[PDB]
C-alpha cells in the first residue's frame, strides 16, 4: 500500500516485490551477465521474480544472449502463465520434480537460483523464523544439485535471532555469503535478502538437509557479511 | 545486566488446583488466581519462550517452546528464581509435549510429525513416525487415553488434521475439509471429537470413530489459535487473533450427530493475537494469555451465575399483574432503580412499582399532569424519585426502603418557566439534593431548587441568566457551586450564594456537542480536579482553582469507539467508563483497557437509565417492545492477574526526568514512563525501581497511525511522532496524589510523508524552545514553538536530497547551533545554522538566547561536513559533548549491523571537521535498533533485532565490546535509560518489554 504497490500496478508487475530483485541486481549485477542463460525461482507465485527474470533476459537482451535461455518457475500454488517462463506445480521436495527441472535443461546446471518466498507471518517471531529457515532449507535441496559450481543462490530471510545459525550453517557451501535488505523492503519487516555468491562445493519421511547442516553446524553461529543492494 | 520485570507474549496457561500457571515469555508465572496474588516468577529457558505446559498429579511440570523442553518441579517452581540448567535443546522444533499415562516418560510431537518418547531427563528411548511423505505441522496434540491408547494428532501446513495411533505407528484418519493450514487441534475427553481451527478461520468439528465433519463454526473474525473443549465435552472454547475469546455449544441430536452453536464472545486483549486459555470446569472460569502480556479471567456465568442478570417485561406481561389498565398507545417513559426495585411512569401518567424481591409489578398511582412527556430524575441513595414534564410541573416522591410505600410527596409548578424540555439532578449534602429546569426561551431563566431529603420541599429557589450557547444537559455541585455540562462542549459554573454574578463560562473542551458528566475526582490546596465527558467519546480532566476561578486542562483524551455517556472511579482508583457503540451498551475500564461488561439494547437506545447496587449495576433499557433489567454483578474472580501492554511493536519509550519540582511523593519510589506504540497508542504509566512492576494510568489515542517516536522534552513536556505529520507537544502533571495527567499542548502544522524523528533545544528559560523536523521526503525544517502564544513558528527550510532521512539532532558547540543528520545512504552531514536563525548560542552547555526578531523563513544552507559512516540507512543516533562543548562523540548504529563512532570538532577558528574514530562491522547479527551513550560517553548500550543487549566501552575514541545478554523481547526496537542517583535503569522494547538493572 506504499511507493512500490503503485509502481508495480504501473510497470505491470505482479506485486510489489517484483522490485527487490531489481534493486537486488542494481549491485551483484548477476542478471546483467550476457553468458546468463538458466536460471530456476522457487517459490515463484504470484510470479514477479519471474517477471523481472523474463523481462531482464529476453525483453531487455540482444538477441545474440538469448540463445539456450530459460527460465522455470515453481510453486505448489498454480501460477498464471509468463512469456518464457516455464511454470511448473510441483513440490520442491518431491522426486521428478529435480528430475523435471533437469529435463527442461539440457541437463546442464542452473546459473542462478532464487526464491522470494514467505508464508505469512503468524506475529509470533520464533515460529516465523524457524518456518522461514525451514523453507529455505528444503529449496537449498534442490539448489545444492541444479546450481553450476561457482553459481548464485538468492533467498529471502527472517533477519531474526537465529539468523547467525543460517549463515555458518551455509558457510560450507559458498564463497563469500552476503546479506542484503534492498529499498524496497519495508522497514516494518524483519526481512532480507540472502545473496550466496560463488556456490562451492556440496558434500559427497527420512533423513534431510535440515538435520545433516544440523548435523554438522551445531549450535554455533557466525556473521556474515553485509552489502546493501541499490543505488 | 540483571533482568527485573518482564511484560510481552505470555503463550501459554493452565488451571492446577487454584494456581494458575502461565508461560509468560521464558519464565513461568504462578498466580493464586481468586486473590490475583503472583506467589513466585521462575525463568525456565535461557531466551525462548515457553510455548506450552503440563502438570502430572504429582506436581512435576513438563514445558516446551521452539526447540527447548524442560521436566521442572512444581516445588521448586514456588521458589526459585530461575532454573534454566534443566532446559534442553531438541533438534527440531517442539509441537507438543504430554506425559505418559503414567507419568513416568514424556511424548514430544515435532514439526515433522515424529513422536519421541523420552525419559524424565528428557533422554530420548525411542521415536514414532508414521509411512509415507513428510508432514511438516503447524499444530498439534498427543492425547493420552489410557496407559497404551495415545493418539497423535497432527495439524499440517497443507491443511490436513492427521489423527493416527502412537504405539502401533497407524494411521486412524486424514481429516480433510479445512482450507488453510491447521493452527490448532484438540480432542473431547471422552473420545467423541476433534475439534481443529485453521486461518481459513472455521472451526471444525470431526466424529473421532468415524472421521466425517459433523460442523463448520464460522464466527471469528481472524485466524484462530488455540481451542478446547470444557464442560465435560459439550462446549468448546477457542482463542483468536481477533482479540476474543468465542464459547461454543456442542449440541447433540440423533439426526445430525453433533454440531458448534455460537454462544458467547468475549474481546479481552489488545491489538493482536490471543495465544493461551484453559478452563476450570469447577468454577466455569476461563483464563487467556495474550500477545499483549495480558493474563485475563473470564466468567464464563457472567448472564448465569446468580440467576438473575436477564429479566424482562413486555406491557402484556405487566398488565397481567396490574390488571389491564393500559390505553392504545401508551408505553413506559421513564424508569428508576431504587432498593426495593422499579419505579416506572408511563406516558399517560401511570406511575408502576417493580419489586425485586417478589417479581410483581403493581399501579402505585396516577397522575394526569404527566401524560404530557414525562421525564425522570431520582436521588437512588434516598428512593426518590423525581418527575418532570413540558408544562413546568413538578413531582416529587420518596419511598420505605423495603417497604416501598410513599412516605413523602411534593408537587408544584415553576411559573418563571413557560414551557421545560430538560431536568437534571445531583446530590447536595446529607439533607438536601438539587434540581435545575430549563426552558427553551431564550430570555427565561435556568432555574435550580434546593430541596430537603427529608420531606421534598423547597430550600431555595435560584434564577440565572442563561449564556447565548447554552442548553443544560448534565450537573454536579461543588461546594457553594453548580458545574453545568452543556452543549457545545461547554460547561457554565453557576454560584448558589449569588445568582447575579456572572457565570464562568469554560467554552469547547473538545471537538464533541454534549457534555455527559460531571465528576469530582479529588482536590488538593486551592485546586479541585473534576472528569468531565463528551457523548462523542472525549474526556477532559480539569482544574478549578480559588485564587475568583481560573481553570487548566490536565487531562484529555477519547474512547476507542463509541458513545461516551459517563464516567466514574471505582475503589481501586481505576477510571471507569460507560456509553454505547452503536447497539451495544459497555461498561470499560478505561485505566487497564478491558470490557466488564456489554449489553445489546435497542439500536436507538432512546430510554435507558444505569444505576449502582451492592455488588454492581443493574441497566435498565426498553427493547423491541419490552422493559429490559441486565443486573451486572462483580466478578466473581479478579478480571486480570497481568493487565498488559500494547499487544504490537514499542517504537519507543520515554521516562519522564527528575526534576526539582513538586513530583508527588506516591511516586517516589518509581518513575514515571511513556511507551509508543505501532497500534496507534501512547501508554503512560508507572514502574518500580526496585521490582521493575508496571502500573498503567492512560492510554492516549490522538495519533491516527503508528508511533515514531515519543520522548520527554523535560520533566513535564513530551513530544511523539507518528506519520502524516502528526506531531503532537503533551504537557504531563504529576502534582496529584493517585495519577498523572496529559493532555495536548498543540500539535504540529502540517503541509503522504512521515516524521521520522525530531529534536528540541530550550531558549534558556524561557519555556520556547526551537524544534527541528525531518522527513521521508528528505526535508527539514526548524521550527520555533512559543509558549505564551502556543504556536509553531516555521523559520528554516531545505532538503538533504531526495532519500528518507531518519534521525536529527541539535548540537550546541561553542556559538555554533549544528544540525546532525543521518540519511539512508549512511553518511552524517552537518548544517552549521547559526546565522540564519534569530538565535545565539552561550558558550557552555550551549543555551539558546532570544534575539526577539520577526519570523522569516530562512533556507537550509549547504552542509559544512559530509561523513559517510554506515553502508546503509542508521537507525540510531545519538552523541555527547566534552566538558568545554568545543567537540561531540557521534554514536551510530545500523541497518549494515555496524557500530560507529565519530568526532565532531570546531578548531579556534569554528570550522566543523566530522572525523570517524572507530566503525565495529559485525557489532550485531542483525539492524542495531538503538545506540545510548551513558557515563560521559564512556560506555554504550545497544539494542538490536537478534535480541542481544550489548555494553561497550570506549577508551581513546575505540570501542570494545564488555558484555552482553539476551531478551525475549523480539525485534527489539526502543531502549531507554536512567541514573538511579553510577546504576542505571534500562527499558527494553519491541514486542514486549522488558526492564533490567546495571
Amino acid at each position: 500500500r506504499d511507493l512500490y504497490y503503485r509502481k508495480a500496478k504501473e510497470q505491470g508487475y505482479r506485486a510489489r516485490s517484483a522490485f527487490k530483485l531489481l534493486q537486488l541486481n542494481d549491485q551483484f549485477h548477476f542478471l546483467d551477465d550476457p553468458n546468463l542463460k538458466r536460471v530456476v525461482d522457487l517459490c515463484a507465485a504470484p510470479g514477479s521474480w519471474s517477471q523481472v527474470l523474463s523481462r531482464k533476459l529476453f525483453d531487455e537482451s540482444p538477441s545474440s544472449d538469448k540463445e539456450d535461455r530459460k527460465i522455470v518457475s515453481v510453486d505448489l500454488q498454480p501460477m498464471s502463465p509468463i512469456p518464457h517462463v516455464t511454470t511448473l506445480q510441483a513440490d520442491i521436495t518431491h522426486p521428478k520434480t529435480l528430475a523435471r527441472i533437469l529435463k527442461l535443461f539440457g541437463n546442464e546446471k542452473a546459473d542462478f537460483v532464487c526464491s522470494d518466498g514467505a508464508p505469512d507471518v503468524t506475529g509470533l517471531h520464533d515460529l516465523d523464523e524457524y518456518v522461514q529457515q525451514q523453507l529455505i532449507m528444503s529449496a537449498l535441496q534442490l539448489t545444492a544439485c541444479i546450481l553450476k559450481k561457482g553459481g548464485t543462490f538468492v533467498a529471502k530471510i527472517f533477519r531474526g535471532r537465529d539468523i547467525d545459525m543460517l549463515y555458518s550453517q551455509l558457510g560450507y557451501l559458498f564463497d563469500k555469503i552476503v546479506c542484503a535488505k534492498p529499498r524496497s523492503s519495508r522497514g516494518t519487516s524483519l526481512e532480507a535478502f540472502i545473496v550466496c555468491l560463488g556456490y562451492n562445493p556440496p558434500s559427497n519421511n527420512k533423513l534431510c538437509i535440515s538435520d545433516k547442516l544440523s548435523h554438522w553446524n551445531e549450535e554455533e553461529r557466525n556473521i556474515a557479511e553485509f552489502m546493501a543492494c541499490g543505488s | 545486566m540483571k533482568d527485573l520485570s518482564h511484560y510481552g507474549p505470555a503463550l501459554c496457561v493452565k488451571f492446577y488446583n487454584d494456581y494458575v500457571l502461565a508461560g509468560y515469555g521464558p519464565f513461568i508465572h504462578v498466580y493464586d488466581y481468586h486473590s490475583a496474588t503472583l506467589i513466585n516468577k521462575c525463568r525456565l529457558f535461557h531466551y525462548n519462550k515457553v510455548h506450552g505446559l503440563s502438570l502430572s498429579s504429582e506436581g512435576k511440570i513438563l514445558a516446551y517452546g521452539a526447540r527447548s523442553v524442560t521436566i521442572v518441579e512444581l516445588e521448586d517452581v514456588l521458589k526459585k528464581e530461575s532454573l534454566v540448567d534443566f532446559e534442553r535443546i531438541n533438534s527440531d522444533w517442539i509441537t507438543g509435549a504430554t506425559f505418559s499415562f503414567d507419568n513416568l516418560q514424556i511424548y514430544l510431537l515435532t514439526c515433522y510429525n515424529k513422536v519421541l518418547i523420552c525419559d524424565l531427563n528428557c533422554e530420548v528411548l525411542f521415536r514414532k513416525s508414521l509411512g509415507g511423505e513428510r508432514s511438516i505441522l503447524y499444530s498439534g496434540i498427543i492425547k493420552v487415553f489410557g496407559p497404551d491408547k495415545v493418539y497423535v494428532n497432527a495439524g499440517t501446513v497443507m491443511g490436513g488434521v492427521i489423527i493416527w495411533d502412537l504405539f502401533s505407528e497407524t494411521k486412524i484418519h486424514n481429516l480433510l475439509g479445512h482450507e488453510g493450514s491447521i493452527f490448532y487441534v484438540n480432542l473431547s475427553n471422552n473420545g467423541r471429537y476433534v475439534a481443529s481451527c485453521s486461518d481459513d478461520r472455521s472451526i471444525r468439528l470431526w466424529d473421532l470413530e468415524t472421521g466425517k465433519q459433523l460442523s463448520v463454526g464460522w464466527s471469528h473474525t481472524a485466524r484462530i489459535w488455540n481451542l478446547m473443549f470444557f464442560d465435560n465435552d459439550s462446549k468448546l472454547i477457542s482463542v483468536s487473533e481477533d482479540c476474543t475469546c468465542r464459547v461454543w455449544n456442542i449440541i447433540e441430536s440423533r439426526e445430525n450427530v453433533a454440531e458448534l452453536s455460537i454462544s458467547n464472545v468475549y474481546e479481552v486483549h489488545l491489538i493482536k493475537s490471543i495465544w493461551g486459555v484453559d478452563v476450570k470446569d469447577d468454577e466455569m472460569i476461563a483464563v487467556t494469555s495474550g500477545n499483549d502480556g495480558r493474563l485475563k479471567l473470564i466468567d464464563l456465568l457472567q448472564l448465569k451465575r446468580h440467576g438473575d442478570e436477564e429479566t424482562s417485561f413486555s406491557l402484556d406481561d405487566i398488565a397481567k399483574q396490574c390488571g389491564d389498565i393500559f390505553e392504545k398507545n401508551e408505553s413506559i417513559k421513564g424508569f428508576q432503580w431504587f432498593s426495593f426495585g422499579v419505579i416506572a411512569i408511563t406516558s399517560l401518567g401511570k406511575i408502576l412499582k417493580y419489586s425485586d424481591v417478589t417479581k410483581q409489578w403493581k399501579l402505585l398511582l396516577t397522575n394526569e399532569k404527566f401524560n404530557s412527556y414525562p421525564i425522570t430524575n431520582g436521588i437512588q441513595t434516598q428512593n426518590i424519585a423525581v418527575f418532570s414534564n413540558n408544562k413546568s410541573d413538578i413531582l416529587l416522591i420518596k419511598f420505605s426502603k423495603d417497604s416501598a410505600d410513599i412516605i413523602e410527596t411534593e408537587e408544584f409548578h415553576l411559573d418563571e418557566l413557560s414551557k421545560t424540555n430538560n431536568c437534571l439532578v445531583t446530590e447536595y449534602d446529607d439533607d438536601s439534593f438539587l434540581l435545575t429546569l430549563q426552558s427553551p426561551n431564550p430570555r427565561e431563566k435556568f432555574v435550580c431548587l434546593e430541596i430537603s431529603l427529608q420531606n421534598l420541599k423547597i430550600k431555595s429557589k435560584h434564577c440565572f441568566n442563561k449564556p447565548e450557547n447554552f442548553s443544560s444537559s448534565c450537573l454536579t455541585s461543588f461546594r457553594n457551586h453548580i458545574l453545568v455540562g452543556s452543549r457545545f462542549s461547554t460547561l457554565v459554573i453557576y454560584n448558589l450564594l449569588d445568582e447575579s454574578e456572572e457565570p464562568f463560562i469554560i467554552r469547547r473542551l473538545s471537538p464533541g456537542d454534549t457534555t455527559t458528566s460531571i465528576e469530582f475526582v479529588e482536590d488538593k490546596d486551592n485546586s479541585a480536579v473534576f472528569s468531565v465527558t463528551n457523548r462523542d467519546g472525549y474526556y477532559v480532566f480539569i482544574e478549578l482553582t480559588k485564587n475568583r476561578l481560573s481553570y487548566k486542562v490536565l487531562h484529555s483524551n477519547k474512547m476507542m469507539k463509541g458513545f461516551l455517556e459517563g464516567a466514574f472511579f471505582n475503589s481501586k482508583g481505576e477510571y471507569i467508563t460507560y456509553g454505547f457503540k452503536s447497539s451495544l451498551f459497555y461498561l470499560y475500564n478505561e485505566t487497564n483497557c478491558y470490557e466488564l461488561a456489554s449489553e445489546v439494547c435497542g439500536g436507538s437506545h432512546r430510554l435507558w437509565n444505569l444505576a449502582k447496587i451492592t455488588d454492581g449495576h443493574v441497566l435498565m433499557y426498553i427493547k423491541a417492545s419490552r422493559f429490559h433489567l441486565r443486573k451486572i454483578y462483580n466478578s466473581i474472580v479478579p478480571e486480570t492477574l497481568e493487565n498488559g501492554v500494547h499487544g504490537r511493536e514499542i517504537r519507543d519509550i520515554s521516562i519522564c526526568p527528575v526534576s526539582n519540582t513538586n513530583t508527588n511523593d506516591n511516586f517516589k519510589d518509581g518513575h514515571i514512563f511513556c511507551t509508543a506504540s505501532e497500534d496507534t497508542t501512547i501508554k503512560l504509566g508507572y514502574f518500580n525501581n526496585r521490582t521493575g512492576k508496571v502500573q498503567n494510568f492512560w492510554t492516549q489515542r490522538k495519533h491516527v497511525s503508528g508511533l515514531q517516536r515519543c520522548q520527554f522534552i523535560n520533566h513535564k513536556l513530551m513530544i511523539s511522532s507518528s506519520a502524516r505529520e502528526e506531531l503532537f507537544l503533551w504537557e504531563l502533571n504529576d502534582k496529584y496524589n493517585k495519577r498523572p495527567y496529559m493532555t495536548i499542548r498543540q500539535a504540529l502544522p502540517v503541509s503522504d510523508l512521515r516524521i521520522m524523528d525530531f529534536d528540541v533545544k530550550f531558549i534558556s528559560q524561557s519555556g520556547d524552545f526551537l524544534l527541528v523536523t525531518v522527513y521521508s521526503d528528505s526535508t527539514i525544517k526548524i521550527w520555533h514553538y512559543r509558549e505564551n502564544q502556543n504556536k509553531f513558528d516555521l523559520i528554516m527550510q531545505g532538503r538533504y536530497k531526495t532519500c528518507c532521512l531518519f534521525n536529527v539532532v541539535f548540537i550546541a558547540l561553542k556559538e555554533e547551533l549544528l544540525v546532525v543528520i543521518s540519511p539512508t545512504d549512511g553518511h552524517l552531514v552537518v548544517y552549521n545554522i547559526t546565522e540564519y536563525v534569530p538565535f545565539s548560542v552561550d558558550p557552555i552547555s550551549g543555551d539558546l538566547v532570544d534575539h526577539k526578531l520577526d519570523a522569516t523563513i530562512s533556507n537550509l544552507p549547504a552542509p559544512v561536513a559530509q561523513l559517510p559512516v554506515h553502508q546503509s540507512g542508521v537507525k540510531s543516533l545519538d552523541y555527547v559533548a566534552n566538558a568545554t562543548r568545543t567537540s561531540a562523540t557521534i554514536l551510530t548504529g545500523g541497518d549494515d549491523n555496524g557500530l560507529g563512532l565519530s568526532n565532531l570538532k570546531l578548531d579556534d577558528s569554528n570550522k566543523v571537521t566530522l572525523k570517524t574514530s572507530d566503525f565495529i562491522a559485525a557489532a550485531a547479527s542483525s539492524t542495531i535498533t538503538s545506540g545510548m551513550l551513558i557515563n560521559g560517553g564512556k560506555e554504550v548500550i545497544t539494542t538490536s533485532v537478534d535480541q542481544v543487549i550489548r555494553a561497550w566501552e570506549i577508551t581513546a575514541g575505540k570501542l570494545s565490546l564488555v558484555d552482553k545478554k539476551r531478551t525475549t523481547v523480539a525485534d527489539t526496537g526502543s531502549l531507554e535509560i536512567i541514573s538511579n542517583d553510577s546504576e542505571k535503569t534500562l527499558l527494553i522494547g519491541g514486542v514486549g518489554l522488558s526492564i533490567w538493572k546495571k
